[PDB]
RNA sequence: UAUCUGGUUGAUCCUGCCAGUAGUCAUAUGCUUGUCUCAAAGAUUAAGCCAUGCAUGUCUAAGUAUAAGCAAUUUAUACAGUGAAACUGCGAAUGGCUCAUUAAAUCAGUUAUCGUUUAUUUGAUAGUUCCUUUACUACAUGGUAUAACUGUGGUAAUUCUAGAGCUAAUACAUGCUUAAAAUCUCGACCCUUUGGAAGAGAUGUAUUUAUUAGAUAAAAAAUCAAUGUCUUCGGACUCUUUGAUGAUUCAUAAUAACUUUUCGAAUCGCAUGGCCUUGUGCUGGCGAUGGUUCAUUCAAAUUUCUGCCCUAUCAACUUUCGAUGGUAGGAUAGUGGCCUACCAUGGUUUCAACGGGUAACGGGGAAUAAGGGUUCGAUUCCGGAGAGGGAGCCUGAGAAACGGCUACC
RNA sequence: GGUCGGAUUUCCAACGGGGCCUUUCCUUCUGGCUAACCUUGAGCUUGGCGAACCAGGACUUUUACUUUGAAAAAAUUAGAGUGUUCAAAGCAGGCGUAUUGCUCGAAUAUAUUAGCAUGGAAUAAUAGAAUAGGACG
RNA sequence: ACCCACUCGGCACCUUACGAGAAAUCAAAGUCUUUGGGUUCUGGGGGGAGUAUGGUCGCAAGGCUGAAACUUAAAGGAAUUG
RNA sequence: CGCCCGUCGCUAGUACCGAUUGAAUGGCUUAGUGAGGCCUCAGGAUCUGCUUAGAGAAGGGGGCAACUCCAUCUCAGAGCGGAGAAUUUGGACAAACUUGGUCAUUUAGAGGAACUAAAAGUCGUAACAAGGUUUCCGUAGGUGAACCUGCGGAAGGAUCAUU
């Protein structure tokens, strides 16, 4: 199987190590989940101490936080546009970490509406006073109101779903969306 | 696996075989002392300098 | 050293949001932490814009263990570097010494600026990589 | 191996249990348990190896499994329970309470006292935490852990408990000027009156520690066991007190006592 | 117990070696051998091949028993005694054998895990499980085999197995049943606008993500975006609370969601105890079993400094296709070239790298001695490796298992 | 000898140790201890300069060396005691009123280099401020 | 250019033998069993053998590095008398 | 009449060179084939829960007469699903084999040239005295053999000596 070990590799001088041991079990390793999107399935296997890990797989929706609102809803996802380590997993649509993709948009959307009553994109006097107290706050920035606009928004993914199942991330804002979005227009 | 028993003698063989000075004087002791093996004497003769060896590098020290 | 997000990936400190609606002074916030057994968190590390994650001030690696010192030897390597410990092993039989070097190397945040000859002490943090597992904190040259 | 352990021969096991390097090559295995395997004694060299009130562990498994025994309040019916440091054990028969402490020879001594006196422990703290939903929490040298303390309770502090339940009776704090006992090293044993200690930080707190005759010596903060304050012991202690004396001062004592 | 002797010459002094001499838990052999006690013993050559037979199975009071097994319940109509076989649960990864491998590798001392798994024990630990949450649902409790067995049997042979009929569970698949408050939202409604609002859903545990708090060198001043506490609306403004750590994005707590959905006892033996609202009502003990999390203990894996025999008739070595580092990601139980994508081109070297050899596993130790030392050390204890050579993997907490499987030789 | 060959005093002296000054700062700021308190109340009173306890801010140029300690698994080795009938061994044994029973033991030493702390500062090198980017300021 | 005296550095010399060494002999071949100022290079009985091989240099002749098997109790140094 | 050198000749041994594209053994290994498991794309025998599903027509309840209500053995047919082996794509792991290369460890061999040893072999007599041409060192040549000769060097020389 798959070592984990350098009793395998050289010596930093350039030294092949000797054939010292057998492969073992807690040295070992295993193949990438390569989590894709569509129809949700998940195999399981089993690990060192039962402590089960959850190979992703075909992953459909996923969660995504907001942090300057503080929450987190549940979204599917249009597709990957960008990845540092591989235009090749960019192409062939292979969701990992640090994963940067598209998302619906629409949750987060209907919420600031329902939260402080302000449009996006282009009445009960409870709810009129909240939105009122909640004013000042609907000022989010441009290239957002954009991409609410077109409904399909930035987002990047930070789970491991080869490892846990869950495709979790959040929302870019500001300085790394600018930085992320002027390497996606690099032509 | 069951701890091996310790032996060890209780004698020493003269460091040189044949001097008759050594063997005569040996003989006398063992002729007025009713003995039948040199074995016995180099023993007794390996206790003493034991306890010799012991005395030398006691009153060595302060 | 002209751009901290020179690579592909956006460099930063994990988790440290710097919220975008706020508009607070100092723009960019920045974690740190004091090593301990008496080192200092230098003002180039406070001040900087850069990331280096694997450093043990701004980073998240702990130093503990083991402390070494020696004097520096190359630099020809990103982030990292190679030193020499020079030292002496005893011979009993003869009763006397001989001269012996293992030349480990270190990882080094920019908090330092370490040219050749610089001596520098470490300490023990988990295994940076295939050849690596000090860093530095305290150089003793100009 | 391929896994835990199971056996364990004679000559790896300790040398204060003063099992004897004839009599079959295996030893007893000190089960897993509250204490440690080396500063532990099993249930089976107690019976058969201090009292003698067994010769084979046939019967002292009889003996085990017909409850004469109890180990915290608790029967514990294992051959190779760990009796550890300061532990009490309950006899109905002869109605006795052993105790078990050193002496100053690096042994696991044999401390008759009563029932009081067992129903009282000794618990050095090994840690504080806060455990989940804020319940603060420390653990002691012998596996218990246990819950809202006062937070004035510390690390290296000593704790008195009912032995009914977990709780406490009272507690003693760790500073200069209190007494202790010794666990680890040469000074197995010893009873030496803290006098001042230092701390070296990364490691390694060190402890200045004198018994009554003057006579000093020096120690590692966790090899001690603070057993109270100066003068007055929690619990009773065995013949000597932890002193050490030379070999022919206790020739002279033997020998005074012919 | 810091010891010498004979031998080159016709003789002498010397160098210089030889032989002699003493010992060995160093072996073999020879000749001989009456006794007591202790005891090594197919390592050296072949880690060469192996017939035959054993070497790990296992139950209580207490998981499942109608053995068409055996005693007798007669205190028991369901058994309730014992009890093969079988299901189940554990363990079979320890022991034991050998030393082939292996020369910075194991190993020995010495550090760390602020970088991880951990059955088992041991100490603590699941009011929150009705999910259109009102009929959607037994909780004095729910569904399913299937074995064993009955018998049909099939091969020359196999711990070979099919076919048909039963039946069980701590085996499988499921499953409700106990507080109180407290914020959010809504939000009926009043409408007020200083703005007041009934009523409704949530909140246990666990996973994953994002965010906040998790602290605190020193004292006054100017206001307000709007006074905020209560008002003399002149403003008094205090009150404030946070543990450990050498040091953390630590412990830990809360907001918002995620989960194909984790745990929250349908288990078992004894003893039968108390209230009367006189109901098989309600409550009750000593236990065993298992069970989420944390800690502990026996472990495990990685890891810091130092240290290894002979060789230069081996001086350049490493990097194609990982060698040195870095970024991102994957995998791992976990860090990390462990692996990949991309990028800089570095890294070790006469202070002997690298390569070769080793009748080399290493150490604790053994013989031997004034000291210094030399030699040996497979070999009873410690750590490693292996099961005919290699590779792989299932089960499991734990194996790269070999008295377990798959293949090739 | 004040004990009848034990132990004490002024001890003259030596021996090595701690401290002050001799141009000899041999880190100081915050603190509480304010300490040693100049603080004195009549002969035992009310108030001195922070390490002597401690938290820190702080300069802490580098080593080798050397001392001490913790620690270094047992067995082994040396070695205490011990009548396995002696002995090799092993760690047992011994004593009773032998009915209740009593009772010392299973020491101690060694543990290389390397690693941690560690008092020292001789010895050996070791940079220091010179077309002063020099310290006190 | 000579003489005298002195001086530093050189090629060496005469005598002693304190000292050394196995002896011849030696102003170092001394200040070494009362064993240590600093450093380099080489030898470990005689032969085999400065052979064989492998590198390496040279046109070549040959050189530098350079073993083993096997054999043997002596070879050898300095002096004495014959 | 001492000691002694070498060739040649006999006997025995040890190692070396050597044609033989020598032979074996083991390790590392390019390339190629590449099993076998594991992961992933599908697969779908097979079993199986739900939802209806209409009727061949029994039973009883009701217009008691056609007719009507529901259950019923029945069988399609339909979806809603659960598990699902054989087989299967691709991937990483990668035994073994073939072929070369390479590294070391032993080994056969016609013959050739050496060395050593061995009571009395032949040829001479080179060496030790000025050894009968003083010896030796290096180099070159010569010849049956020791060995000779030339060029330079030394004294271990047969001279420490010519004012």
């Amino acid at each position: 199987g798959i070592s984990r070990d350098s009793r395998h590799k050289r010596s930093a001088t350039g030294a092949k190590r000797a054939q010292f041991r057998k492969k073992r079990k807690f040295e070992l390793g295993r193949q990438p989940a390569n989590t894709k999107i569509g129809a949700k399935r998940i195999h399981s296997v089993r690990t060192r101490g039962g402590n089960k890990k959850y190979r992703a797989l075909r992953i459909e929706t996923g969660n995504f936080s907001w942090a300057s609102e503080g929450i987190s809803k549940k979204t599917r996802i249009a597709g990957v546009v960008y990845h540092p380590s591989n235009n090749e997993l960019v192409r062939t649509n292979t969701l990992t970490k640090a994963a940067i993709v598209q998302i619906d948009a629409t949750p987060f959307r209907q919420w600031f509406e329902a939260h402080y009553g302000q449009t996006l994109g282009k009445k009960s006097k409870n709810a009129e006073r909240k939105w009122a107290a909640r004013a000042a706050s609907a000022k989010i920035e441009s290239s957002v109101e954009s991409q609410f606009s077109a409904g399909r928004l930035y987002a990047c993914i930070s789970s491991r779903p080869g490892q846990s199942g869950r495709c979790d991330g959040y929302i870019l804002e500001g300085e790394e969306l600018a930085f992320y979005l002027r390497r996606l227009t690099a032509k | 696996p069951r701890a091996p028993r310790t032996y060890s003698k209780t004698y020493s063989t003269p460091k040189r075989p044949y001097e008759s000075s050594r063997l005569d004087a040996e003989l006398k002791l063992a002729g007025e002392f009713g003995l039948k093996n040199k074995k016995e004497i180099y023993r007794i003769s390996f206790q003493l300098s034991k306890i010799r060896r012991a005395a030398r590098d006691l009153l060595t020290r302060d | 050293e002209l751009t901290v997000q020179s690579e592909r990936a956006f460099q930063k400190q994990p988790h440290i949001f710097n919220n975008p609606k706020v508009k607070t002074s100092k723009r960019t916030k920045r974690w740190y932490k004091n090593a301990g057994l008496g080192f200092k968190t230098p003002k180039t590390a406070i001040e900087g814009s850069y990331i280096d994650k694997k450093c043990p001030f701004t980073g998240l690696v702990s130093i503990r263990g083991k402390i070494l010192t020696g004097t520096v030897v190359s630099t020809k390597m990103h982030r990292t570097i190679v030193i020499r410990r020079a030292y002496l092993h005893y011979i009993p039989k003869y009763n006397r010494y001989e001269k012996r070097h293992k030349n480990v190397p270190v990882h080094v945040s920019p908090a330092f600026r370490v040219q050749v000859g610089d001596i520098v002490t470490v300490g023990q943090c988990r295994p940076i990589s295939k050849t690596v597992r000090f860093n530095v904190v305290k150089v003793s040259a100009a | 191996a391929r896994g835990p352990k199971k056996h364990l021969k004679r000559l790896a096991a300790p040398h204060h249990w003063l099992l004897d390097k004839l009599s079959g090559c295996y030893a007893p295995r000190p089960s897993a348990g509250p204490h440690k395997l080396r500063e532990s004694l099993p249930l089976i060299v107690f019976l058969r190896n201090r009292l003698k009130y067994a010769l084979n562990g046939r019967e002292v498994k009889a003996i085990l499994m017909q409850r004469h025994v109890k180990v915290d309040g608790k029967v514990r019916t294992d051959t190779t329970y760990p009796a550890g440091f300061m532990d009490v054990i309950t006899l109905d028969a002869t109605n006795e309470n052993f105790r078990l402490v050193y002496d100053v020879k690096g042994r696991f001594a044999v401390h008759r006292i009563t029932d009081e006196e067992a129903s009282y422990k000794l618990g050095k703290v090994k840690k504080v935490q806060l455990g989940k939903k804020g319940v603060p929490y420390v653990v002691t040298h012998d596996g218990r852990t246990i819950r809202y303390p006062d937070p004035n309770i510390k690390v290296n502090d000593t704790v008195k408990i009912d032995l009914a339940s977990g709780k406490i009776t009272d507690f003693i704090k760790f500073d200069a000027g209190k007494l202790v006992y010794v666990t680890g090293g040469r000074n197995l044993g010893r009873i030496g009156t803290i006098v001042h200690k230092e701390r070296h930080d990364g490691g390694f707190d060190l402890v200045h520690i004198k018994d009554s005759l003057d006579n000093t010596f020096v120690t590692r903060l966790n090899n001690v066991f603070v057993i109270g304050e100066q003068g007055k012991p929690y619990i009773s202690l065995p013949k000597g007190k932890g002193i050490k004396l030379s070999i022919a001062e206790e020739r002279d004592r033997r020998r005074a006592q012919q």
